[PDB]
Order: structure tokens, then C-alpha cells, then sequence
């Protein structure tokens, strides 16, 4: 009975032009 | 003739001049009409085939928005990052050397042409803060007198003197707390304040149109509150930037918390939600800190003062504190009077003892109606109170009336009123209608009454020195 | 023969206009042919060899699709958030300035030539909040006709003749809250009003939302969920077409702000709604209606007068409601006995009524063979509440069905096609042989109701 | 901008700045000395009390003193002045991403270790840290702090240690602070502000009620025309009528758990902030009056409704005896206060 707090975890990603 | 367009990067004095295009860099004479002192850096140049510089300009079009990190030593170029975390100086434009710049600020680049062009505002704020200008004024208000000249003496009165302030050497309010019971009006009053700031900018000022859509900005309470750790005071600090921003010389901004008896949390309490401990010390940094606001009034509307956090309330921060109170008689007649106007279809047979004077009659039917919802009867006797001395008290509907009860009872009464005309077909608007209305509203709220009620309690138990242990309906059937 | 294409930027008072072509801006002339007056922003036009605007065609629809993050003060352009979360500054063509556009809106545009066309309908978005089509007619809901009316005059009769109601300066009702006892035809109403509408005008929108689908694990999710329902309801009620929002069993979501649960996280839920109802930005079209067989549960604030002012108590039916609620569930076309169709010479709709009447006879007695629950109050005194006084709508549904089921087997048994009296007999008593939730623990909130009602706070509950 | 304000704004805190200033400007005004004794500057200054009592008055004074040293000893630009005292205002560290407060609290003090020259400080004020300091367990929605207390105090002290780079915070709620971080050689002093007396509040009085305001004409004829004695006087009634056990000054009564009675006066509730407040009211009542009857003038009677006005505006505020400050006085006696009425008319 109790709330959260969400902390993100950046993927990889690259492109090219 | 066909041309193409180029930027602007540099002037020098043997009338030449670098300009970018077609992704590269040319340092190119100007024509003789054009002036070489005239032109700046950052903007556009209309070049031709034989690539001369016939035309000057501005440069408005897109653009990655870039993160402003830091302003270098020589003060002519910034180091902005982009979306992919790619840091890079840019050479800064004529129109950004306007507010001083701060670190964060988005601004319009073209990477490879290396120039910043304007700050854009946030998005964050403008799609939300802003809201259509109400109908609600000061006149519409009736019964609030002394609450009226008291927010118009904390919010209007310091910026239309602003010489007499100064030779006292005295500073407007730095924030403004409105509290009552539920219905005696405060969004009311945020509307009325709303419409006078949004009428004194659009016509005094005549600035342009939608400027004065974007002062007072409105946040709701919890609005505010999202899933992540950092984004609310993100959202404070960038709604404090704008308003920072924002607030000129005399010129004010208003920030009103609507609901701000919850404000986010009450400090050390809430089992469920502990969004406080970073919540609130944000706000209370961001008003009366190491730095602070000039001209910025902090407006909060609340139902439960104690459910504030104290630091918050205590003077320097939310100063003038205005209290809105039940209506009395004299209150109610006056609120009466600001729906029963004298344009309403009058019945025939209602004007017939007043010889058709209107004014009079409504007086007269608005008298009727406060005596008939002020008098100590057995119908008016709506609950009895007991408390640990256990002093059986009596409360009437007076101890539970308010403008938006008021309100309904007129609307019930005009909807009767339509009914009537419908079926019988008489038109007009008859006392016996409303006295129908005012019975049927007060019968409506008998199941109201539950084992606790807030808002009364800090009123009753006050007086009375014992808090409230039981609540009965009284006769009834 | 061979032309280019190229996308028009803005035009001049010299007659010249901007064309984007090749990734390169360039200032062109249009042809004698064509009117430089009628060139709109963002319009493709032809080109030609000598650079010429020969013809103007339609907008680009192919390209990105980005989310709009806002709309600038200037009313020419807008701020938008690629795939990778790169913002962009973007021009708004011609189209874009129904209604106008709002954050979060997905607009077709191309990165190089720099403005938005056309705004893409999303179907997430719709799927997300539900707008279905109710059915329930006022012919299914017996009983009830003096509520009807009510919902009637505080729902119908203000759009009916709004005009009236501008003559005579009167707002339409904002918020409409159906309380009773559970089983009593809370949402048929509400089903049957939003039908009533929806056929009516010669167009609305109806949204439904449940109260536990506005429940997340995490915080702040569910104001946003809210906001985004009013925002949508205020999207769809711009036209001026009216719009209803039904809260179903607003007892489990947004309880009293007090103390309610011991550990909820109610007190951040209710504002939000309060602030969607009533606040400096004010709704135009929109009616709220929610119903709860627990009004005493309900914040005061939600149930102030101006927010949900109109208050509607649903009782429990009596006998000729009861009667009413029988001869809605039971048609001519339903099979009969042989015998009682014998009887009645062929007279079908006589020998139902009969049926309905002799059930509900049966129904409401004094006899101790329908004998519910056993009742001590504080006085002591016992009372037998028989079930004359829990006769609840989806009672008699349950009577209804096990009648037919009995029915079903009779003729599985035997093979004469046809329905007994006896058989919806046999299925009043075995209605209460199950439990149909209504016996409770020691002291309900129903109860001590009823006993506020009678006078003396009951007690001892005894099953019979 | 730098704060304007210096420490003769300062009044009714006297062992308050001798203490920020020897923790701060002493140690570098006679580094000699230290070197001798083998003493170097405290690590870490601790400001805590009541709000409204002051705390961020001395944060920005220490500030604008530091602000007029360097300007002084190095040169006369302004950002390089400005760039030794830091500003956190609260929780700014605190991102989305994990681990990304960390490096921003890293970077923050390698740059604070650069920037020191052993004569020259670096001042790091951490404003409101109530929502940092955590006690690591007391989380209930979210737990960053358990991340970012230890990233935190292993830079103030560890294997590799500042120098001569001073840490002040300053706090409100000190229960909720971390006991790690509540320690000799990351906090070594303990400045607390506590609630003016009446010496305070007449040198808080004296400190706003400068002889320069006008003064009306009525009040300087008792004293002939002596202004700065027509003002002590008023400031001496002002402080009086504050500082009264009257019976329209009673303002809570208080019920401990052990059931002891306690009453309290306005002038228990009481700051530097509220003496403000009322100064700026009388000032406005003034203005009103000099608007509406068209004679200048500040009048005594205008301070002396004032006073009455604001006590009638905060005279009910009270919630479940949240400990604010009632922990204190619940130690003196001995059992935590739970019940509390408002002795209102
Ligand atoms: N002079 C007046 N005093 C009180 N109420 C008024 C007055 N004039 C109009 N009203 C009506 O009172 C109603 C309620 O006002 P308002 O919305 O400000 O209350 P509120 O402060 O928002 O209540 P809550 O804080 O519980 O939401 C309004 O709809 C308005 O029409
Ligand atoms: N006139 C009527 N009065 C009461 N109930 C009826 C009536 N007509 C049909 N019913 C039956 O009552 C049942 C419940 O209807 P409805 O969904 O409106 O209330 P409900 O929300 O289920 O009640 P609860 O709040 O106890 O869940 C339906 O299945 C329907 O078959
Ligand atoms: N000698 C003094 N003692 C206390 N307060 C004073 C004094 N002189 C002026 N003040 C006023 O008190 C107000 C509050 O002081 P300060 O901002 O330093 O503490 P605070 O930040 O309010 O404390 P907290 O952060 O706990 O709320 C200031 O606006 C200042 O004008
Ligand atoms: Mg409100
Ligand atoms: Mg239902
Ligand atoms: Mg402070």
C-alpha cells in the first residue's frame, strides 16, 4: 500500500548522417 | 530573378563580408545599396547568382533546440549540447546580446552554421499555466467587501503608487493565502483578480493581443505531481524562471496555486505518498531564498489551513492571509441581489402590488427569502452536535449556507419558474417559486450528515471548548 | 516536359515567393498563369527548369510524424519532439490554422523543408478512452418513472430548448449524483439517459469510466488519467455538441479527504477532480454524473452545490414497482404452459399478467414462509424483515433466470413445451436457498441506516 | 546578483556571527597563526532553528562579505567574485536517470577542490537540505537518498579530502537529517538560530525602523523634533505591547501526553520575519492613510493596530501537534504534547 518513483535507464542508440 | 538565401557570420571594414551557404563558407563583397555598418551578426543575407549581397533580413525557421550549458569569458559564444549529448559552441547572434541569458534556456541553433538565434519559451509551462480570461469581476461579488479591498490593497494598490511605496520604502507582498469553508468563494476571487489583471495589461499597456493571457499563470494543485524522481522541481523551477522572467519594473506576476490546502503534501505526514521531503523544500527555496523574487504574488486557495506546511505560511512567503467567512443576513441579501437582477421575467400578478416597479419587488421578494432561510423554526433545524461535555447544540441550514447554495437556489427556482411556463403557460417568475426552491434545496441535503465532517469543526469546537463526538439528524417523517 | 516539385515557404509583396527544393531555399516568381493571392503556406508547387511556380498542387502526405509539444504566442509556428526526443521549431501550414490543435497531437511533417501539414489521427488515443453506444431504452427501467422525470428535466429539457434557458439566463445543470441501495438501477438509468440523448438530437458523446481502471501503482498517474478524460470530453464538447462523463462506483475512488482509509492515497486524487469541475478554466458542455450506493462516503467537496448539485435517491421497487420490473422481463413471446394457455383461451397477454401478478402476490406477504433475516435493535425488540424490504432489480433478474432454467429443465424432463406458474413459484423461495449478498456482518452501514430510519440502532442480525 | 545585504542588517544574532565569522573569515585572515597551532578550518557550518528566524539572512551575508573580499584581494570583476559561493536551492541535483546526481555532485566538488588556492575559500551552500538529508530508511516513495547520502559524504571525507572548501547547510528539520552526515569533521559547527527576545526584537525593530522613514508631525512635536528618540520611544511601546502577558495575548494552550497545561503566548510564535511583516503593514496602513486624508505621517497607533491585525491573522494555525517545535518543550516535560486548543475570544 504504497506508492513509487520510476527512474529511467537510457538504451544505446546511434545513427549514422 | 532567381536567388538563394545565406547567414551572416562576420563584418569587416573593406566591405566584405563572410556568409555561409550551400554548406560552405564565402567571404563575399556587399552591394552598394546595402550598408555594411547596418548589417549584424546572426542574420540572413539575400545573395544573387553572381552571389552579391543585395538584401538584409532576420532568420526565423527551424532548428534542433539546443540546452544552453554556460556563457564563455569573451561573451560571444555559448556552449549549447543537443539531443544526443553532443556539446558545442555557438557563435551568438545580435538579438541574445532581452533577458540575461541563465544556464538551461533552449535556444534556436543551426549546427552548421554555428549561431544562435532566440530563446524558445519552455514548453513545460506555456501549454499549461495559461487559461481564457473569465466573466467573473469585482462587481459580480457581493458580500466580500472587506475581503475585496484587502486583495486588491495586497495585489493592484502597490503597482499604481509605485513613487509613494518607494519614499516609504516598502516592497508589494510576496504571497497571498485565501481560505474558508467550501462554496463561500475563492475561485471566485482568483477569477475576478484574473480578469482585472488580464483588462488592466490588454488596455492600459495595449501591448499586443494574448500578453495578457500570459500572466497569471493557473497550475492546479496536483497537477504538478508526475511518476518520476526530479520532474516536479523541474516543473517548479522552470514555472519560478518564467515568472522571474516575466516580472518587469511595476509590472506583476501572479502564480496561483489552486488547492493549495494539499499543497503537494502536508510536510512529514502521508503514509501513502512521500512526494513532501523534495517537494516542498523546492518551493520554499525557490521563494525567500539566497536570491529572491521581486515582483511575483504567490496566490494559494485552500480548504484546510492546517493541512499547510507551517514553513510555508509564516510572513516573507505567503503574507496577507484573507479569510472568507459564511454569509450573514445582510451578506446574503447582497449576494441575492447579484443573481436576482432586474432583467429576469417578472410575473404579472407579482408586480401587481407593486405597481410594477421591478426594483422594488425584487427587494422585497429577496427579504422574504432571507427571513424565510434565517428563521429559527423547527423546519430550519437541520442536525444536533454533541461534544465530550456532551452539550446537546442545535444547527440550522445558516450554519451550512453559502453563495453557490444561493446560486442553486435561484437556478432551481428559474427552473421551476420555466416549468411552469411550459405546462400552464402563464409566464414570469413568482416568490412562492422560490420559497418552493429554498424547501426543496434544504430537504435535498439530509443525507449529507456522516460520522465526521471537516470545516465545521474549527469553527464549533472552538467555542464550544470540546470537539465534536456526535452528529444526529433531527425530527423527521 | 519534365517538372520539379518544391514546397512554398511564404510570400512577398513584390510578387515573389519562397520555394524549398533540393534541401536549398530559393526565391522564385510565379508564372503569369497562376494568382500569387490564392498561394497558401506549406503548399506544394511545380517547378520548372527556368525556376518558375507554374502550378500549385495539394499538401505533402508522406513524411515524419512527430508528437506536438506546444503551440508558440506568435500563431506561426510550433515546438515538436522527434522519434529521438529532438526538438524541433517547426512552421504550421494552412490547415492547421476542427478544433485547434493540442499537445500531444501528431502532426506530419519533414524535417528539411521545416513545416507541419496535416494533423494524424491516432488510434491509441480514441481506444484509450472509451466512447460505446448504449442501448438500454427508459422502456427497460420500471419503477422508476419519477426519477426518470428528474433526470429528464435536469438533463433532456436543458438541451431541448437551451434558447429558453439563454432567454431566461439559466445555466444547465453541471453534475447529477444517483445514490440508493445496491441492485436498484444505478447505470440502467444513466444508459438509458445517454441513449435518450444520443437519439435526440438530429451527434453526442458519451465516456464511461470504472473506478478501479483510475487506480496505478505508481503516483501521479491517475490526475493525469483524469486530465486527460476532461481534456478529451472538453476536445469533444468545443463543437457545442452536449457531452456526458459517467464515474461508475465512485465509492472505491476519491473517498472522504478526511481520514477515510487509514493509508490512502485518496487525498491527492479528489482535488484534481475538484479542479477539473470547478476552477478558473470552467467547462461549457460537459455533465457529470456519478453513482454510488454510498453517498455518506462521497467527499462533501465533490457534492458542494454547483458540483454534482442535482441529487437523485433510488429506492428499493415496492410491489407495483416490482410488478412493473416483472412485466418488462417477461414478454408475450415467452413460452407458456399448455394448460394455462387453456385456460386463457389463447389469451397470451392475459395469462403473463396473470402470472406476474400471482408472483408478485406471492412475492410480498406477511406469511413467515418468506421469511428473510431476524432483526434485534438497541430496544430489544425482534423484527422478521421479510423480503419485501430487499427487493433489489437484479433480484428479481436472478428470480427471472432461475424460473427459466427450472423451466428448462421441466421440458428436458418431460417434453411439453411450455412455462409453469409453479416453476416462478418454487424460484422466490429458492432465490434466498443461495446467497445474494444481502445478509452482511454484525453492524452495516445499510443497517445502521435502516435503523436511523426506524430509530433504534440495530444490533443482533440472525439468519432465517 | 550577489544579496545586498551585510551583516550590520543583522540584529539580535551577536554569538551567531561571531561564530560564522570565525569559522569562515578567521581562519584566512591569520593563516600564520593556524599554521603554528597545526589548525586548519572547519570542515562543515550547521544553521538550524524556527523558520523565519534568520538563516538564509546569514547565508547571504557570508556571501556578499566573501563577494567584497575577493573583489578586494583579487580584482573587480564580478564573476569571478560571485564563482566561490555555490548554490544547491534544495533539490536540484535529483534527475531522472540513475546515477547521474552522483556525477553532478562529483563534478560539483572536483571543481570546488580546483577552485581553492589556501587563501582563497570555496563555499558550498546547501539551501533546505532537509529533502537530502535522509536517515537512509525513512523512504517511502522513493529511495534516490540511499544513492546519493553515500556518494555525498564519501566526497566531504575519505581517502582523497577537500581542503579549504567550507560546506554550509542550513535545515529546518534536523531529526530528518542523517546522523553520518551530523558529525565532528563534516559538520564541526552547530549554529543555532533561535527566536528573538525582547533585546532582539528592539534591535530587529531599530534594524527596520531606520530615522529616515517619515514620521508624523504630531509624534516628533512630543519630542520637538528629535527623531531618532521619537523612534526608540515607539520602538520601546511597540515591543512592550508585543512582549505583554495580556489576556488578549494568549494565544495556545497545550496538553501533553503526562497531561501538563501550557499557556502560550503570540510572543512564543514569534521571528525576525513577523516583526518585518508587521513593519511593512504599519507602512502600508500609513500609505493608506496619507492616500485617503492627503497628509504625510507615520503614526504610533498605526504599529499598534498593526500588531493586533497580524496576531488576529496567525492566531489559528494548529494541526495534530505536528513536533515543528513542540518536540522541545514535550522533552522539557517529559512526554510528547498531543492535544491543543485555540483560546480565541
Ligand atoms: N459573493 C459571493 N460569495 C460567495 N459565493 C458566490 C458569490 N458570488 C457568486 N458566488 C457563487 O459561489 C459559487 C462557488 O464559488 P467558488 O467556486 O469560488 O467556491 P470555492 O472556493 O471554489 O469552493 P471550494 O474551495 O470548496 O472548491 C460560484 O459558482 C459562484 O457562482
Ligand atoms: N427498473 C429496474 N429497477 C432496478 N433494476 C432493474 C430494472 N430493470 C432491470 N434491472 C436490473 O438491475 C440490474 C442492475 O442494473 P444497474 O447496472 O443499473 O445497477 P447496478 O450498478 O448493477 O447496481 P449496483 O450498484 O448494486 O451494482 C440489471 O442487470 C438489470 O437487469
Ligand atoms: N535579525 C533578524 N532576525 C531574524 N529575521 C530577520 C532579521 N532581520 C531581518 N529578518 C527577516 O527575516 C526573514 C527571514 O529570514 P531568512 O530568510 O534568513 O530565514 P528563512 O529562510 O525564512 O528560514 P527558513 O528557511 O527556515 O524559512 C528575512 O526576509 C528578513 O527580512
Ligand atoms: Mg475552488
Ligand atoms: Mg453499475
Ligand atoms: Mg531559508
Amino acid at each position: 500500500g504504497s506508492m513509487a518513483q520510476e527512474q529511467t535507464k537510457r538504451g544505446g542508440g546511434g545513427g549514422d548522417d | 530573378p532567381p536567388s538563394g538565401y545565406g547567414v551572416l557570420l562576420a563584418t569587416h571594414d573593406d566591405d566584405t563580408v563572410d556568409v555561409f551557404t550551400s554548406g560552405r563558407k564565402m567571404r563575399l563583397t556587399c552591394s552598394p545599396n546595402i550598408d555594411a555598418a547596418s548589417l549584424k551578426k546572426g542574420q540572413t543575407v539575400r545573395l544573387n547568382e553572381a552571389l552579391t549581397v543585395v538584401e538584409a533580413g532576420t532568420f526565423e525557421a527551424v532548428g534542433e533546440i539546443s540546452t544552453l550549458r554556460e556563457i564563455l569569458a569573451d561573451g560571444h559564444r555559448a556552449l549549447v549540447v543537443g539531443h544526443a549529448d553532443e556539446e558545442r559552441v555557438v557563435w551568438l547572434a545580435d538579438p541574445l546580446i532581452p533577458r540575461k541569458l541563465r544556464p538551461g534556456d533552449s535556444l534556436l541553433v543551426d549546427t552548421k552554421a554555428g549561431y544562435a538565434f532566440e530563446r524558445i519559451p519552455k514548453a513545460e509551462v506555456e501549454d499549461l499555466v495559461l487559461e481564457e480570461v473569465p466573466d467573473v469581476s469585482y462587481a459580480d461579488i457581493g458580500g466580500l467587501s472587506r475581503q475585496i479591498e484587502q486583495i486588491r490593497d495586497a495585489v493592484e494598490l502597490p503597482f499604481l503608487h509605485k513613487e509613494l511605496y518607494r519614499e516609504y520604502s516598502l516592497r508589494p507582498p510576496k504571497g497571498v493565502l485565501l481560505y474558508g469553508p467550501p462554496g463561500c468563494g475563492k475561485t471566485l476571487i482568483a477569477k475576478a483578480v484574473a480578469n482585472s489583471l488580464a483588462k488592466k495589461m490588454a488596455e492600459v499597456r495595449g501591448d499586443d493581443a494574448h500578453e495578457a493571457k500570459s500572466y497569471f499563470l493557473n497550475i492546479k494543485g496536483p497537477e504538478l505531481l508526475n511518476k518520476f524522481v526530479g520532474e516536479t522541481e523541474r516543473h517548479i523551477r522552470l514555472i519560478f524562471q518564467r515568472a522571474r522572467e516575466k516580472a518587469s519594473e511595476g509590472t506583476p506576476v501572479i502564480v496561483f496555486f489552486d488547492e493549495m490546502d494539499s499543497i503537494f503534501r502536508t510536510r512529514g505526514t502521508g503514509v501513502s505518498s512521500d512526494v513532501e521531503t523534495t517537494v516542498v523544500p523546492q518551493l520554499l527555496s525557490e521563494i525567500d531564498g539566497v536570491e529572491g523574487l521581486e515582483n511575483v504574488i504567490v496566490i494559494g486557495a485552500s480548504n484546510r489551513e492546517d493541512m499547510i506546511d507551517p514553513a510555508i505560511l509564516r510572513p516573507g512567503r505567503l503574507d496577507v492571509k484573507i479569510k472568507i467567512e459564511r454569509p450573514d443576513a445582510e451578506a446574503a441579501q447582497d449576494i441575492y441581489s447579484k443573481y436576482l437582477t432586474e432583467f429576469l421575467p417578472v410575473h404579472a400578478d407579482d408586480l401587481a402590488e407593486f405597481d410594477g416597479d421591478r426594483s422594488a419587488c425584487i427587494k422585497a421578494m429577496i427579504e422574504k427569502v432571507v427571513d424565510r432561510m434565517y428563521a429559527e423554526i423547527d423546519d430550519n433545524r437541520f442536525l444536533e452536535v454533541t461534544y465530550a461535555n456532551g452539550d446537546k447544540e442545535v444547527m440550522y441550514f445558516k450554519d451550512f449556507n453559502s453563495g453557490a447554495m444561493i446560486q442553486n437556489v435561484v437556478d432551481r427556482a428559474k427552473k421551476n419558474a420555466i416549468k411552469s411556463v411550459l405546462e400552464t403557460g402563464q409566464p414570469g417568475l413568482r416568490i412562492q417559486h422560490l420559497l418552493d426552491s429554498i424547501v426543496d434545496e434544504f430537504a435535498e441535503n439530509e443525507d449529507l450528515p456522516n460520522t465526521t465532517n471537516p470545516d465545521d469543526w474549527a469553527r464549533i469546537s472552538g467555542k464550544k471548548g470540546e470537539r465534536i463526538v456526535y452528529i444526529r439528524t433531527l425530527v423527521t417523517g
